[PDB]
């Protein structure tokens, strides 16, 4: 099998070792094992998603100089066959901003890490 | 003069400059024509833009302020007309014509296009051809000796024609309309 | 007739009169006196720190732009008169409203507001102002903030404005 | 009468002219979208 | 461009600083204004002070010929998707200016109704305090900007500059964990 | 039929004040429809002020209908004092500069909607002659209140504090000029023949349109109605002053930009008369339960608390200290009960629903905004004409969205 | 009726919303009731305005439509009873000597508390032939929010009775299209309802955080 490979995108460091506290070596024993790409400024995280060969981004919509939700716009406006973009949200009412970012999931803050995986193997199945 | 003004009317128009700046109207059509346009496309329309104001202004120089000849205070200067004095001289009376346009853009709002296009067939066009056959028969009167007549016909066709102009102006364009009537509204009592 | 030419005659005239523009930045403009510039925690004569940190101007902000936290003037480390001073104060100027509040709440005036303003980042974290960087410069005669009170003299003396360098 | 029609509806990814409002009973008000809009 | 693939030598690097000082200056601005803070924006465009010696009179109508975006107001959810759109149909390079606490970070309307900082939806490369700022900070904020501008790489500089921005970025630490004097 | 295109003048145009989104279908370039849509500029400022105490929402009500601060304020401190029975208790020094400043600021107000209607109808000096004068005008503001825009400095029981030394003489300074400067804004709009030709019979809206829609302001005195909030129903002692109602009967565009036009002098001349009638005095409520306690004064590190003010509260007097630390934090508790109070902004009955619940916040504030209401009149004054008259049909409604949404 | 209208308890002194910072103190008990019904006297205008509007409507049209009547801080408050608004509203716009010609608009007001009566709309009425105004306002419960439009009678309710709704869920039933005008439609909730939480975010700072005001403690 291919190690899915997970762009993380978040200037928050702490917010990158929850997601990928959450998301382990392997989501499920029958999924592919998982490398993480570390992306803290919206510059790497876009060229990373040029350079394609990614199954999932998780994007931090409260990421400081460039949220989540406008790189999901970016990315699905820009890369073609990108691929499915998951994003946290800071709030509640957030939610629909989240939706309007087209990402094919949502995970509020404080990221669970159970949603979050559930989120992540439903994107990928 | 009257086909110069004519004439510098249509050239505001023509190079889509306020206070006509109907294609572009910013205010009304974002960027009119060419929005959707960016980079050197839009900069090139500009050039165009303002290449047609330079070219129109020499125009207008060359037709009516004597091209390239100097003015008066330096006319009567030797030479002045002479060597790349004209160049001078040709360039300072373009400028005069490009400063009329900056004025005209700093004073007047721009007109509705319809107004516009009022402007030209209402206004701009019966002037430019009542002036075609007055010119054309002073000019004749003169050749066969009439002189008086014609310096009578030319003063009373342009008295009449500043007269028309002015009614369409202020006779044509009433400013007085009655009152509408009311309505299920339930109107309160006027003043 | 002329009337309607009138707009000219403006703009023409104005062309010939000096331009108007502050010549901001090499020769900013006077702001006003009154005008809400940025905070500023001031310092008593001696140099302890004005501010006892009640937390009464982030208490009275609008858009909780102001953080604040209390300790205690131990002997051994005293930086305001009393028992209490703000050792951890931050002003969130992405918050800010330059409504005022904060120091019309003030009870010691350890809160003004300068008519400075010139003031950005490009990031958002470096527009939260610390106790560090609102401080009012160490003036002439002050001493560092971290010393006992001026000798012979006790709070309501500071309040009062009974003490000098 | 009927006073200026309700716009057209605005929702997350969808914006246009085109788009119905939502009535409270969920439907799509007629008045929202231009008859000649399809 | 063909800009972009000079190579790193003097070529490129006077290829970005004559980049860099022709963008600062005719930095033109979209026509896009929310609040007040658009009313502060008309008046450092108004005659008191003059946003047009900076060679940023011109407020781009249409964001096709704009090159700065300032935001200037408050950005509520429904407006989000309208300035995410007008920023997309700029065309690079772009930069945006969040202008006042409203666009910035939200400012005293911390609530459902308001985006909580412009950055949500748009990269922000300058901030800019104020509820409304005066228009003196607003010509702070742009000259800070033309200081970013002009100190803007091209090409293989653009591409390591990138890199190294990103490793400078993955070790700072979040906000919430600069406890210093904290009880 | 097939033959028309429907457009979104969207809330990024020049003309739409950025959030306003017209919708037109046009048959050619005529508006054949035009539909309205708001709520780009929503700012839950409304539910936000439940959050906060009295004295503290002003700060959030001076931000809807932003170019009329001092409006809104006026109208939130009226709700707040008639809630409390405090009307008759306001200090007339108060209630003098309240009007004062209520009457430059519908100048202030008049010359943005003039310079952003001229802007959009072409008219590019309009814009920075209109500027020029608001300039000083906002100088006279941020040396009163210390801020260009956004000011809070009337509050609920007065002012937040007085005027500096120097205010009188700016404001006297203000009564001199602006009439010989509005005559240049006047010169280049009032009688050119382009400017009547754009806005005359443009936009056109009876008196049966106005009271239908509930229209104020401008544009309903446009209709020859006299009908302003200042005579009719009097709040802050307009009554004091000799004014004339400015109303016009071409019930267009070009009527609506003259009444605005002579509005700024009648604002002129009741500014002179306040400056007649100011007279030294305290500008808060004599009452120490519910006025501010801030005494706000500069000195060599800025402005702050005035070292008298910290002496009393922190040296002396423990009920001084008690007074100001109470009021500061939680405010005063206004009595339960519901207001509905209005005044005349520049752009129409601004009203307001005051709503407390006996606390120390504001259980519901609601802002009946002119521009609201104003903007109902979009599809009656664009439809039919050409998009060119739509734009100077709403530049002539004078919408400022922030008091639209809210 | 004509009881006092208690749309809040307050229990226990300072205002505390809870428990109480203080041991004994939250004993209290203090409904809070909003001005009742005043006695006939009415002042000013406001006695002819209501003698007019009971001669028009019958005694029993009266009385079955006006619920209460108001007269607080100098300003009168018609409790109209829901159903018979638009005929009272009629006989208020079109009646000569009451001709309130010019309706400022529809304000919806949430008291989650008042049992039966959660929303409250009002409508502020002025007529400027003589120079008059009044507040009529009209009760609704969460259960069933609904309200006859004035689209009718007064045309400027429309957007209003939007705004209200899109702020509240009143229904206003018979308006020409009640959609969303503020909020996106795809909105879920009613922002200015007491139970719609305010929605903000924690303010950031160097090594804490502010939570909304909505979270953090008050007393009222
Ligand atoms: C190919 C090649 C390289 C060849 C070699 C030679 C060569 C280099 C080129 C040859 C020369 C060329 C072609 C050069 C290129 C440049 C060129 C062609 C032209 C461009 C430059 C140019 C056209 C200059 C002049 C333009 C000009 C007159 C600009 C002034 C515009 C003005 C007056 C702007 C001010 C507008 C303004 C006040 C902005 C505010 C906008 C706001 C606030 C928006 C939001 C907003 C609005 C809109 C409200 O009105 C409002 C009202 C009330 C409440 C709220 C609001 C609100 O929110
Ligand atoms: S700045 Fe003033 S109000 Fe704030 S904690 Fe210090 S003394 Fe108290
Ligand atoms: S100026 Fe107003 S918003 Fe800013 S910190 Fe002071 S009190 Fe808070
Ligand atoms: S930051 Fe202040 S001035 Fe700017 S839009 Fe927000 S509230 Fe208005």
């Amino acid at each position: 099998s291919a190690p899915l490979r997970i762009l993380v995108y978040s200037d928050n460091p702490r917010t990158r070792e929850q997601v990928r506290l959450a998301l382990g070596k392997r989501i499920h024993p029958e999924l592919p094992e998982i490398e993480y790409v570390d992306v803290a400024t919206a510059p790497m995280a876009i060229s990373q998603m040029d350079a394609g060969g990614f199954d999932l981004a998780i994007l931090d919509g409260e990421a400081t100089p460039a949220g989540g939700m406008g790189v999901a716009k970016q990315v699905k406006d820009e890369i073609d066959d990108c691929p499915p973009i998951l994003v946290l949200t800071g709030r509640a009412d957030d939610a629909w901003l989240a939706k309007w970012s087209r990402a094919e999931a949502a995970v509020p803050h404080p990221i669970d890490p159970i949603r979050l995986s559930d989120a992540v193997v439903s994107l990928l199945r | 003069l009257p086909s110069f003004l004519v004439y510098v009317v249509s050239m505001v128009g023509e190079t889509n400059r306020a206070p006509f700046d109907l294609p572009e109207a910013e205010g009304e059509l974002v960027g009119g024509f060419h929005t959707e346009y960016s980079s050197l496309k839009f900069a090139m329309f500009m050039l165009a833009e303002y290449v047609n104001m330079t070219t129109v202004s020499a125009l207008a120089t060359t037709m009516f302020l004597g091209g390239w000849h100097a003015p008066f205070p330096f006319n009567l200067i030797d030479g002045a007309n002479s060597g790349w004095w004209p160049l001078l001289w040709f360039t300072a009376k373009v400028w005069t014509f490009m400063f009329l346009y900056f004025w005209l853009r700093a004073t007047l709002p721009r007109l509705r296009y319809d107004q516009f296009m009022a402007l030209g067939w209402k206004v701009l066009i019966p002037v430019s051809l009542l002036w075609i056959m007055v010119v054309a028969i002073t000019r004749s009167l003169r050749q066969h000796g009439e002189g008086t007549w014609a310096a009578w016909l030319l003063t009373a066709a342009v008295v009449v024609v500043v007269a028309l102009i002015w009614g369409l102006a202020t006779s044509l364009r009433r400013r007085t309309v009655q009152p509408p009537p009311p309505q299920s509204t339930g109107a309160y009592p006027v003043p | 007739f002329l009337d309607a030419l009138a707009g000219f005659a403006v703009t023409l005239g104005s062309m010939f009169k000096k331009p108007i523009t502050e010549g901001y930045p090499e020769k900013p403009g006077p702001v006003a006196p009154r005008y809400h510039g940025r905070h500023q925690l001031n310092r008593y004569p001696d140099g302890l720190e004005k501010c006892i940190g009640c937390e009464l101007c982030a208490w009275a902000c609008p858009a909780d732009a102001i953080y604040v936290e209390g300790a205690d003037n131990t002997a051994d480390e005293r930086y305001s008169p009393g028992e209490r001073y703000g050792r951890v104060y931050q002003i969130n100027y992405l918050r800010c409203i330059g409504c005022g509040l904060c120091i019309e709440a003030c009870p010691t005036r350890a809160l003004t507001m300068t008519t400075e303003y010139e003031m950005a980042d490009d990031n958002r974290a470096d527009l939260i102002w610390g106790k560090d960087k609102l401080l009012a410069p160490l003036q002439e005669g002050m001493q560092a903030p971290p010393h006992d009170m001026a000798p012979g003299k006790t709070d309501d003396d500071y309040y009062l404005g009974n003490v000098t360098p | 009468h009927p006073t200026p029609l309700p716009n057209p509806g605005v929702y997350a990814r969808h914006n246009s002219v085109d788009v119905p409002a939502r009535l409270p009973d969920g439907s799509e008000s007629p008045l929202s979208v231009s008859t000649i809009l399809p | 461009g063909l800009e972009e693939r000079l190579p790193g030598g003097i070529l490129l690097s006077t290829v970005e600083t004559v980049a860099g000082y022709v963008r600062k200056g005719s930095l033109w601005p979209a026509t896009f204004g929310l609040a007040c803070c658009a009313i502060e924006m008309m008046s450092t465009a108004g005659p008191r002070f003059d946003i047009a010696r900076f060679g940023m009179e011109r407020f781009s109508a249409t964001p096709r010929q704009a090159d700065l975006m300032i935001v200037a107001g408050r950005v509520s959810q429904k407006m989000a998707p309208v300035l995410r759109q007008i920023y997309d149909q700029m065309v690079e390079p772009k930069w945006v200016l969040a202008m006042g606490v409203c666009a910035s970070s939200g400012g005293m309307f911390n609530n459902y109704a308001v985006v909580q900082g412009v950055d949500h939806v748009v990269p922000v490369d300058i901030y800019l305090p104020g509820c409304p700022p005066r228009p003196e900070m607003l010509l702070h904020a742009i000259l800070k900007l033309h200081d970013k501008i002009q100190q803007m790489p091209l090409g293989v500089n653009r591409e390591e500059a990138i890199r190294e921005a990103e490793q400078a970025a993955l070790a700072v630490p979040p906000t919430i964990e600069l406890k210093g004097l904290l009880r | 039929a097939g033959e028309r295109i429907v457009v979104n003048m969207g809330p990024q145009h020049p003309s739409t004040h950025g959030v306003l989104r017209l919708i037109l279908e046009i048959e050619g370039e005529i508006i054949t429809e035009a539909r309205c849509g708001i709520g780009y500029l929503h700012t839950g400022i409304e539910k936000n002020l439940e959050y906060r105490n009295w004295t503290q929402g002003v700060t959030f009500v001076t931000r809807m209908d932003y170019l009329s601060p001092f409006f809104n304020e006026t109208a939130y401190c009226l709700g707040v004092e008639k809630l409390l029975g405090i009307t008759d208790d306001i200090p007339e020094r108060a209630s003098v500069i309240r009007v004062m400043l209520m009457e430059l600021n519908r100048i202030s107000s008049h010359l943005v909607a003039l310079a952003t209607g001229g802007m959009e109808l072409g008219a590019m000096s309009a814009m920075f002659y209109g500027f020029r004068e608001r300039e000083e005008i906002l100088r006279v503001f941020e040396s009163i209140t210390g801020l260009r825009m956004n000011h809070a400095y009337i509050r609920p029981g007065g002012l937040a504090a007085d005027l500096p030394d120097d205010a009188i003489t700016q404001v006297r300074r203000l009564v001199e000029i602006l009439p010989k400067r509005l005559k240049d804004l006047e010169d280049l709009l009032n009688e050119n023949y382009i400017w009547k030709a754009r806005t005359v019979g443009v936009g056109y809206l009876d008196l049966t349109g106005c009271m239908a829609l509930g229209i104020t302001g401008p544009i309903l005195r446009s209709t020859g109605l006299p009908h302003d909030l200042r005579k009719a129903q009097p709040y802050c002692g307009y009554e004091n002053y000799e004014f004339d109602v400015i109303t016009d009967d071409r019930c267009d565009s070009y009527g609506r930009y003259i009444i605005r036009v002579k509005e700024m002098h009648e604002s002129v001349k009741i500014v002179e008369q306040c400056l007649a009638r100011l007279k030294p005095g305290p500008v808060m409520i004599s009452d120490k339960k519910l006025a501010w306690p801030a005494d706000l004064k500069l000195g060599p590190d800025g402005l702050g608390n005035s070292p008298e003010h910290i002496a009393k509260i922190m040296g002396r007097s423990m009920e001084g200290l008690i007074h100001h630390f109470k009021l500061v934090t939680e405010g005063i508790r206004v009595p339960p009960g519901q207001v509905y109070v209005a005044v005349e902004s520049p752009r129409g009955e601004l009203g307001v629903h005051m709503v407390s619940d006996g606390g120390t916040r504001p259980y519901r504030v609601h802002y009946r905004d002119p521009s609201f209401t104003n903007l109902q009149a979009v599809a009656a004054t664009c439809e039919g004409g050409m998009v060119a008259d739509a734009i100077a049909a709403v530049a002539s409604i004078d919408p400022v969205m922030g008091g639209v949404d809210r | 009726g004509d009881e006092p209208e208690i749309i809040a308890v307050r229990r226990g002194m300072f205002g505390n919303r809870d428990t109480g910072d203080t041991s004994g103190y939250g004993r209290l008990v203090r409904p809070v009731a909003l001005p009742g019904s005043t006695p006939r006297p009415y002042g000013g205008y406001f006695d002819a305005v209501m003698d007019r509007l009971a001669e028009v409507l019958g005694e029993e049209r009266y009385a079955m439509s006006i619920e209460r009547v108001v007269v607080y801080r100098d300003q009168l408050t018609i409790e109209v009873s829901r159903v018979q608004l638009p005929a009272v509203a009629s006989v208020l716009r079109d009646d000569p000597d009451l001709r309130f010609e010019l309706c400022l608009g529809v304000s919806g007001v949430h008291y989650p508390e008042d049992t039966g009566r959660e929303l409250h709309a009002v409508y502020p009425l002025m007529s400027i032939t003589h120079n008059r105004r009044i507040q009529l306002e009209v009760a609704a419960p969460d259960a069933d929010p609904h309200i006859p439009s004035l689209y009718a009678v007064y045309p400027t309710t429309d957007w209003h009775e939007r705004e209200t709704y899109d702020f509240f869920g009143i229904i206003f039933d018979g308006h020409p299209s009640l959609t969303r005008i503020e909020m996106p439609d795809d909105w879920e909730g009613h922002p200015q309802r007491k139970d719609y939480p305010l929605g903000g975010i924690p303010v950031e700072y160097h090594g804490a955080q502010i939570p909304p005001p909505d979270q953090r403690r008050s007393y009222s």
